[PDB]
């Protein structure tokens, strides 16, 4: 009754960037605004890979983000802002890597209310003042001063309120050396409440307001007020002074204007249109973002418009004034919210629904062959599409599109479930495939008779890039080859190697070592053999590869150690210590190049008690401490991030021991029935590890922190790395009978995923559970069809030889055979009601499509299902709901049809049977008991099959409003209400009559409902409020249903599903969520469990405030209170604290800050 | 241990629809208890958060008098939740049942007006985003 | 009332990122356009 909120996917969705340099070093980076999640990230120039630097939650929805800077500074900050009644100031440490408050103001009440600023924030470019306001009545100024400390003080906020005043953008405007001079657009509505005629609603004007601030006499005065014609948006920020004129540029419906304040006359320059465009000439073209780029040669800016065209606009300034503006059609990008351009030549997009991009800028465009447009010329422009020809594809990012509908289920043949996400927008949509691994890339696939065993990778020097030899073994055999982009096999190695090699490791600079049971022969590059025969007929069983030393291990526990001497040869110590068990696993580190050497040495036993061994001669085989293990060992190894001690057992285990002759932590992690063995990788530098189980595992270290993510592939059990020019960061993994290569570009920690064309947005999806298949509905708004396309550019092109130009029109066959792609050039489609309704069917295993059918332009598709009827056999049905004249603003609908699909073929082949009318579009079906029922808007009724139309059996009236989802089972109806919470409702067999017995005071925007149990009966809201209701044993199966926990997420959840993640563990409440977010809710099974994270709860609250100043439990409990939920995002914040700190809450907890982030782990150790 | 009180509410607005207008003596008496445990500073938050449902779902006619004059009796927890005390069961729960008592009165007029809308403002305006 | 309740609710819609993500998402607009049709509706709402 108990739930834990953990999530795994973040919001990869910029709302607002910026530019500068916060780091302090001379290479720019960006910092991204989500909705309540700060992310730091930075490019690279050299790869061209892009790599997330800190990623930290604020616990708060951030309004604006932007940043300034001093005069004479060299660092910049960060000011943040949000729906909260204060302003804070960030300043990053790139050593401590975390962001440090710097002040905390707080004016006035938080929340999404009326007097509550933070969407609008501008500042003096100078730095020496910042503005934020508010919508309306509330507008503040911030004194920004420093003292001889070079520390960065804050002043109270001036008053300069002004009641019944709409704001529309506040922009700050840089004039030469003068007061920080602020521009911006003044509404009132005195006059529209005051005249019910409907007069003043006509002809309003907005004025242009500016505002100056005096230093000295401490008051805001206005200055300026200039009245104008048309609506504006926002203003572009255009740097003055020594570089272009002190003004800005006003963005206008289908018009841009430059003002400013003087002599200046107003400039007009109407936007072109693209040629023989088929959008209605009544809508209008606006920009929506507007960058600035600082050069000392020359200053340009760039725009962009709905339909993805990039406007620069370059200006021929005077003296003072301004001569005209120029206006090119440079490059195409696809929808974004906002740019940012940087320097050394990079331009970032960041678009508002898809993928994030990074684009290269390697040409200017200077003297093109398409002329220029200038407000000079007189007289409604045109221009013609142009490919790229500017940008090239350099760095992609795993983005993840807001998500309407998600589904879990098991759908291959594996036992691993799936995941499958139903995102995109338009042409760019995509159902894409969620895996849980890493990216698994082949290179080059071989063939080798025999069964291999063991692949060595020897350099030829220390410090050298590349290999020099490779080696394969097998049981009986060994071949030598050699790596020149043409390998084969190599015969002047001198190696021969006929006997069965253990292991082959780089000792000497340039000499490798083989290891066989019948002598030691060490392979020196010149010509000296270095043969050490074996005393006796035993044999050896493993083997101690390092750098400086050579250790081996005889049959009946012997150990004999071999020291490298520097004048060439080898010593042998001058003792063997006796053993009581046989040797089963051998490891060593190797040599710090700055240290000495290596210590600890493990060896593993059957006796289970692993004992640590010094290396130096004083105390050279001697017991120094005794660790107990649980079963026998398979392998070991030392990893070096800071030393650790890492054992794999013969089962599914993997235990992690700190550095410690002590015995220590023990955390253990499922990982499978199989013989573990663990081997030496290198990723970004660090050490890693590598066990084997069933499915391959990886633990590596990113930021100071050991992860656990496995890879996708089947039974391994050997491999090793790969370096060379082809692949420098590559691993060598064999399989049976066959040599593979692989290699790790993406990183995939979580969550990969593939790509895979479509043409409109899906709704919903059913997975047919026989042929395993599946139907798709598509519709969007303002969407078109073939068959209305064609007929379209049929008639423009009859409207065009109509016209007949000067007969002189050969035009009609390029406008036919040159076409554009939708995907990348946007859509060309308007009107008000058109749509389209796309029905297919697509193999989840394949990626092309089985059957394309179409519907009417006025046709779309909201709901699906699958029903059976007793009158037929195993025949499967698909019914499709169809929309007919949806009008948006008012409330008049004409109604909707069904259609019956046969489904020839278990989901091959589609074709049509016949029609039946509804008074109202269906939005929700549901067949329970061999009946079909479809909810007919307000009515709710019970349909069987028939000859020519639907047999209505019941019908009910008493539901006052749209139906949104109707949820089934074999007892009841669950009717979920757009208005109301739930609606109980019983189905009699014998009385045939629908029953409503229950209902919820809660009133809830209810989106979707997911069943857990025959009592339980979850919803979702449309702002993310999750609840589950409990209904009482006595219900008449007076009634209202009582709630148990009630719990708001802060962003928009459209799905619930509960069902088992991986094999070996329970179940969980699944969610995604439209940031692009998948989260979890882990149960809880004992009465401590809950206690003890309650107490972190209550103390983190105090101990740790958030980064923007919100507080943690209002803002969870926004909407509605939270029960019966502890949140896990401010656990993981635990590991981000002072050392001091976390002592002191370890203390107060009565335990060991080590334990503490054990049970932190422990949570998604067992759940996930 | 908070459905103790949803079911005594629940069957406290039972008995006061079914039957209680024939010879209820005490259906004046059960209404002046209500303010003599709620209408006081001196009683802890317990018993203040098991009296929000008591009053308002209970009709309109004589609610709307009821709630509007007091000023010293809603602000006071109102402003008292930004103080990082020991553990509270009512200073940010309470405030879910008050915006639901902006959605009822809403509705009856959908199908003291200005004044109230007014006061409600600057106490949550998410109420009137969330529903209209 | 009517002129309360309205101003209390349109203007509420552009603090939630989400809210105005959906917005962008029912019409086949960006989010400048959605952003200026609630400004303009306050004229008269």
């Amino acid at each position: 009754m108990f739930l834990y909120n953990l999530t795994l996917q973040r919001a990869t969705g910029i709302s607002f960037a910026i530019h500068g340099n916060f780091s302090g070093t001379k290479q720019q980076e960006i910092v991204v605004s989500r909705g309540k999640i700060l992310e730091l990230l930075r490019p690279d120039p050299n790869t061209g890979k892009v790599h997330t630097l800190l990623t930290v939650e604020v616990f708060g929805v951030i309004r604006s983000l932007m940043a300034f800077r001093l005069t004479g500074g060299t660092k910049d900050y960060i000011v943040v802002g949000s729906d909260s009644g204060r302003i804070v100031i960030l300043e990053y440490q790139p050593s401590k890597n975390m962001f440090e408050k710097i002040h905390q103001e707080t004016f006035g009440k938080s929340g999404c209310r009326r007097i509550v600023p933070g969407q609008f924030l501008a500042v003096d470019p100078k730095g020496r003042a910042v503005m934020i306001s508010a919508i309306e009545k509330q507008k503040l100024v911030y004194i920004l001063n420093r003292d001889a400390a070079a520390r960065l003080t804050i002043s109270s906020p001036l008053e300069a309120h002004k009641a019944n005043t709409l704001v529309y953008h506040v922009v700050g405007v840089d004039v030469g050396f003068e007061n920080p001079m602020f521009a911006c657009l003044e509404m009132d509505y005195e006059e529209a409440d005051n005249d019910p005629t409907g007069e003043a609603a006509a002809n309003t004007q907005q004025t242009l307001t500016f505002y100056e601030l005096d230093l000295g006499l401490n008051h805001v005065v206005r200055k300026y007020s200039e009245p104008l014609e048309e609506h504006g948006n926002f203003l572009i920020t255009v740097p003055g002074g020594s570089d272009g004129p002190s003004g800005v540029l006003i963005c206008s419906e289908n018009y841009i204007t430059y003002k400013n304040f003087g002599d200046q006359p107003d400039i007009r320059c109407p936007i072109p249109r693209r040629r023989n465009d088929l959008d209605d000439p009544e809508r209008g073209m606006i920009f929506v973002c507007s960058a600035t780029h600082k050069t000392k040669s020359m200053f340009f800016f760039l725009a962009q418009t709905e339909q993805g065209d990039i406007f620069k606009i370059t200006l021929e300034t005077d003296e003072d004034m301004v001569t005209e503006i120029r206006l090119k059609y440079f490059d195409t990008v696809p929808v974004a919210a906002a740019m940012c351009v940087l320097k050394t030549g990079f331009l970032f997009v960041a678009s508002e629904f898809g993928n994030h991009y990074l684009y290269q800028i390697a040409h200017l465009g200077d003297d093109d062959e398409e002329p220029e447009f200038s407000s000079a010329m007189p007289l409604t422009f045109f221009f013609q599409p142009r490919p790229l020809k500017n940008l090239v594809l350099v760095d992609e990012l795993d983005s993840l599109s807001p998500i309407l509908f998600c589904q879990i289920a098991d759908l291959a043949n594996e036992d691993t479930p799936q995941l499958y996400v139903a995102c995109g927008r338009g042409p760019r949509s995509s159902l894409r495939v969620l895996r849980h691994g890493l990216e698994v890339s082949e290179m080059a696939v071989s063939e080798l008779p025999g069964n291999p065993n063991a692949v060595w990778t020897v350099r030829r020097h220390i410090e050298d890039e590349f290999d020099a030899y490779i080696i394969v073994s097998f049981v009986n055999a060994t071949l030598v080859l050699s790596i020149g982009e043409t390998v084969e096999e190599v015969t002047d190695s001198g190696f021969l190697g006929t006997t069965p090699t253990l292991s082959c490791s780089l000792l000497g600079d340039d000499a490798l070592v083989q290891v066989y049971p019948d002598g030691i022969r060490h392979i020196r590059a010149d010509k000296r053999v270095n043969e050490w025969k074996t005393p006796g007929k035993k044999t050896i069983v493993k083997c101690a590869v390092n750098q400086r030393q050579v250790v081996i291990a005889l049959t009946g526990g012997e150990l004999v150690y071999f020291e490298m001497d520097p004048s060439g040869q080898l010593n042998e110590y001058t003792e063997r210590k006796e053993m009581s068990a046989d040797v089963v696993c051998m490891s060593l580190a190797n040599v710090p190049p700055g240290e000495q050497r290596s210590r600890f040495l493990a060896v593993g036993l059957v006796d289970n008690t692993v004992r640590i061994i010094s290396l130096d001669p004083s105390d050279c085989l001697q017991p120094l401490s005794m660790q107990a293990l649980p079963a026998q060992p398979e392998s070991l190894c030392i990893v070096e991030m800071f030393l650790y001690l890492n054992i794999g057992l013969q089962n599914g285990v993997l235990l992690r021991t700190v550095l410690d002759p002590v015995t220590g932590d023990l955390s253990d992690t499922r990982t499978g029935s199989r013989p573990v063995k663990l081997f030496r990788v290198r990723m970004q530098g660090q050490e890693a590890v590598l066990a084997m189980s069933s499915r391959s595992w990886l633990s590596y270290s990113y930021q100071s922190r050991f992860h656990l993510t496995p890879l996708s592939y089947e039974t391994l059990e050997f491999a090793s790395g790969f370096a060379s020019e082809q692949c420098p960061e590559g691993i060598v993994a064999i399989s049976t009978n066959t040599l593979r290569i692989l290699a790790l570009e993406k990183l995939g920690a979580v969550f990969n995923q593939v790509a895979f064309p479509l043409q409109y947005t899906p709704r919903k999806f059913v997975i047919h559970p026989e042929s395993n298949n599946l139907i798709i509905i598509e519709t969007d708004h303002n969407a078109y069809t073939e068959a209305t396309k064609a007929q379209r550019k049929q008639q423009m092109a009859e409207e065009m030889v109509e016209a007949a130009g000067e007969l002189a029109a050969e035009m009609a066959a390029a406008f036919l055979n040159e076409n554009l792609p939708e995907s990348i050039f946007g859509a060309p489609k308007a009107g008000n009601g058109q749509w389209a309704s796309v029905i297919r069917v697509m193999n989840p295993i394949q990626g092309n499509t089985l059957d394309l059918v179409q519907l009417e332009q006025n046709e779309a598709a909201f709901s699906v299902a699958v029903c059976r009827f007793s009158n037929t056999g195993e025949d499967w049905y698909v019914l499709v709901g169809v929309a007919k004249d949806l009008i948006l603003n008012p409330r008049s609908v004409a109604g909707g049809f069904v259609y019956t699909y046969k489904l020839v073929n278990n989901g091959e082949k589609l074709e049509f049977l016949h029609k039946t009318p509804v008074e109202e579009v269906p939005a929700a079906i549901a067949p329970f008991q061999g009946r079909v029922l479809i909810g007919v808007g307000k009515l709710l009724r019970v349909y069987d099959l028939g000859k020519k139309k639907l047999l209505r059996k019941c019908e009910n009236k008493h539901i006052a409003n749209y139906i949104s989802g109707i949820q089934t089972i074999g007892h009841r109806v669950i009717v979920s209400d757009v208005q109301e919470s739930f609606i109980w409702v019983r189905y009699k067999r014998n009385e045939n009559q629908l029953i409503i017995f229950a209902d919820d005071t809660y009133p809830r925007w209810v989106t979707t409902a997911s069943l857990l149990d025959y009592d339980t009966v979850a919803g979702a809201d449309k702002f993310g409020n999750i609840c589950v209701v409990r209904l009482p044993p006595n219900t008449n199966d007076s009634q209202k249903a009582e709630v148990i926990m009630n719990y708001h997420v802060g962003e928009t959840v459209l799905s619930l599903q509960k069902t088992t993640l991986i094999p070996g563990g329970s179940e969980s409440l699944v969610y995604t969520t439209l940031s692009g977010g998948i989260g979890i809710l882990v149960p809880f099974t004992s009465h401590e469990d809950h206690d003890f994270f309650q107490h972190v709860e209550m103390h983190l609250r105090s101990e740790h405030p958030p980064l923007c100043g919100r507080d943690h439990l209002s803002f969870r409990s926004y909407y509605f209170p939270v029960k019966n939920v502890i949140d896990g995002d401010l656990c993981e914040q635990f590991n981000s604290m002072e050392p001091n700190k976390q002592k002191n809450v370890s203390e107060e907890l009565d335990r060991t800050p080590p334990e503490v982030s054990k049970k932190l782990e422990d949570i998604r150790t067992r759940y996930a | 241990h908070w459905t103790l009180r949803d079911g005594a509410a629940l069957l406290l607005s039972h008995i006061f629809w079914t039957h209680g207008d024939l010879v209820s003596g005490l259906y004046q008496h059960i209404l002046l208890s209500l303010q003599k445990i709620l209408a006081d500073p001196v009683r802890p938050l317990c018993c203040h958060y098991g009296a929000v449902v008591g009053l308002h779902a209970l009709g309109w006619k004589a609610v709307e008098r009821v709630l509007y004059p007091h000023l010293s009796t809603y602000w006071t927890n109102l402003q008292a939740v930004l103080d990082d005390y020991s553990v509270s069961n009512a200073q940010v729960k309470a405030d879910g049942h008050k915006v639901y008592g902006a959605i009822l009165v809403a509705v009856e007029r959908l199908l003291l007006l200005f004044q109230e809308s007014s006061s409600g403002g600057g106490a949550e305006p998410s109420f009137g985003s969330g529903l209209p | 009332w009517l002129v309360n309740q309205h101003r209390d609710s349109y203007c509420s819609y552009m603090g939630h990122f989400d809210l105005l993500n959906y917005f962008a998402i029912a019409e086949n607009e960006s989010k400048a356009r959605v952003r200026f049709n609630l400004m303009e509706k306050m004229l008269q709402p």
